[PDB]
């Protein structure tokens, strides 16, 4: 369909700068995001309570079957956090917790929080030591340097899960709007007016554009978890999303080859022999492998596989994405538009 | 909008599908080759989810399509389950050039038993057949499994077209069959 084809451009075009606009008011996004109303919270507290017990009844259907059993363990695991999480957001909201900054005293917004304490719980802070610890209990390990450290260890534990908390609560809030978009997005769909579906497709590009805050945030998460860690453009290590280039597992590492890095794991390299390359273990070599066509073709393509998960954070992988995918648009257009001309 | 003179085409199904499976087996080439006639060999990252539009005619009945595909990494999948609200058939996509996309169809399936309705049709697809030689996975296999869950099986090239067609009319005339 030439006119699919030549309508691509305003897209493409479409397309892309909405994400850029969306990666660009990113920062604000952080600073400036509204906080989810307990009604909203109640909303995705009732969602995960419904997975969770979805996944508790395919365990009992799959019985005996340990493999599947540990897969779905570890996804209601993953579930049963993030509804801890949430169940922290209510209780502040119900007055069970409260909201306190580094010195333990009150504020009013989870933005401003660094702890959130119950009533049995108080924060001592001391030129720059934090202290979390029972409600009056400071005569009890004030002269204990190890309950001390316990003490400092749990104020930066509960610090630690407060953070988690706010990047959780910003996915939430932008989930939840993203949600609203796919029920416009199928009444659109509904149309037989092709205005109505092109429709549909602009507001997937606003709905794909939230998607990159909440890449962003995952990516966030991974690091802070310590899953994963940000590196440069040189592939050194940064601390901040802002100076990464990168973002790859901790089990990883940035292997250059042919001046661009490839994420694989640690105890893997890639040898290059004549043109093809091969993804191996440390250990082996070309000597190792000459003997068997069946090691050289499995490495191959496991080197070939590689190229579907890119090591680049957000905003890179989006510019590069957009090169590759104006490139092909407009060797399309321009075969179309001339070479029927000679 | 409608006039007299120009009417827009009317559809008498509108059915949901999502194409699953890991990175790299296809889905996207698919989805292209089905929706545009499409196709290029040069891979791009999925950042979200994507559909299409395509109207087919089975049966005596006009069925438009409205088909989605899925993330690939993680950081871009948050929201998946969503996607599967109002979902009517799932295909299911491996690579027969990759031992492991078909290793994972299991996982795939269970990510379907916890988010899809309970009547969703499924249809298992092995993509890249055009690549003899550098071909894994055992039609025979691969037919077994799929008979041992009571769906149907093709083996697909978005490259080449084979079976793409086929694949999305079996598909439809599936979940026709329990409107
Ligand atoms: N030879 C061949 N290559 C294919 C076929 N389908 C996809 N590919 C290639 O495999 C790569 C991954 O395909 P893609 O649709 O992006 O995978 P996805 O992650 O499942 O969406 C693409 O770059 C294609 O060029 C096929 O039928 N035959």
């Amino acid at each position: 369909k030439l006119d699919k084809l030549e309508r691509q451009g305003k897209d493409l075009e479409d397309k892309y700068k909405t994400y850029e606009e969306n990666l660009e008011g990113f920062e604000k996004l952080l600073t400036d995001s509204e906080e989810l109303s307990l009604s909203e919270i109640n909303e995705k507290m009732k969602a995960f309570s419904k997975d969770s017990e979805k996944l508790t009844q395919l365990m009992e259907k799959h019985k005996g079957d340990e493999k599947t059993v540990q897969s779905l363990q570890r996804e209601h695991h993953d579930i049963k956090a993030k509804l801890a999480n949430l169940q922290v957001l209510h209780d502040a909201h119900t007055g069970k917790k409260s909201y306190v900054n580094e010195k333990g005293n009150p504020v009013s917004s989870l933005k401003d929080a660094h702890l959130a304490i119950n009533k049995d719980q108080e924060v001592v802070e001391h030129k720059g030591q934090f202290y979390l610890l029972q409600k009056g209990q400071w005569d009890a390990i004030k002269n204990d340097p190890a309950a001390l450290e316990k003490a400092q260890k749990d104020y930066s534990q509960s610090k630690h899960d407060l953070a988690t908390i706010k990047m959780e609560a910003l996915i939430h809030k932008l989930s939840l709007e993203m949600e609203k978009q796919l029920e416009t997005i199928n009444d659109l769909i509904m149309s037989t007016d092709p205005k109505e579906n092109e429709e549909a497709t602009k507001l997937l590009h606003k709905h794909n554009g939230l998607n990159l805050k909440l890449a962003n945030l995952q990516d966030m998460l991974a690091v802070h978890r310590k899953e994963k860690s940000f590196f440069n453009e040189k592939g050194e290590k940064v601390t901040s999303l802002n100076d990464a280039h990168y973002v790859i597992g901790k089990d990883q590492q940035l292997f250059n080859l042919g001046g661009k890095f490839y994420p694989i794991h640690k105890e893997q390299k890639i040898l290059e022999k004549d043109g093809k390359f091969y993804l191996l273990k440390q250990g082996e070599d070309w000597e190792s492998i000459k003997d068997s066509p069946e090691k050289q073709k499995k490495a191959e393509h496991d080197f070939h596989k590689l190229q579907y998960e890119t090591p680049m954070t957000v905003k890179k992988l989006v510019h590069h994405n957009k090169g590759l995918e104006t490139t092909i648009h407009k060797e399309r257009i321009e075969e179309l538009e001339h070479h029927h001309h000679h | 909008l409608g006039s007299m003179s120009s009417m827009n085409p009317e559809y008498d199904y509108l059915f949901k599908l999502l194409l699953i499976g890991d990175s790299g087996v296809g889905k996207n080439c698919l989805l292209l080759r089905f929706a545009d006639d499409t196709y290029t060999e040069s891979y791009i990252s999925t950042i979200g989810v994507d559909f299409k539009i395509r109207t087919i005619e089975l049966d005596g009945k006009t069925i438009k399509l409205q088909i989605w595909d899925t993330a690939g990494q993680e950081r871009f999948r948050t929201i998946t389950s969503s996607y599967y609200r109002g979902a009517h058939g799932i295909i299911v996509v491996y690579d027969v050039t990759d031992q492991e996309s078909f290793n994972n169809v299991k996982q795939w399936l269970q990510e379907i038993d916890r988010y899809a309705s309970e009547n969703v049709n499924k249809l298992l697809v092995g993509n890249k057949c055009d690549l003899t030689t550098k071909k894994v996975v055992d039609y025979t296999t691969a037919k077994e499994f799929a008979d041992s869950l009571g769906i149907p099986f093709l083996e697909t090239s978005a490259k080449n077209a084979t079976n793409v067609e086929q694949s999305f009319m079996t598909m439809a005339a599936e979940i026709k069959k329990r409107m």
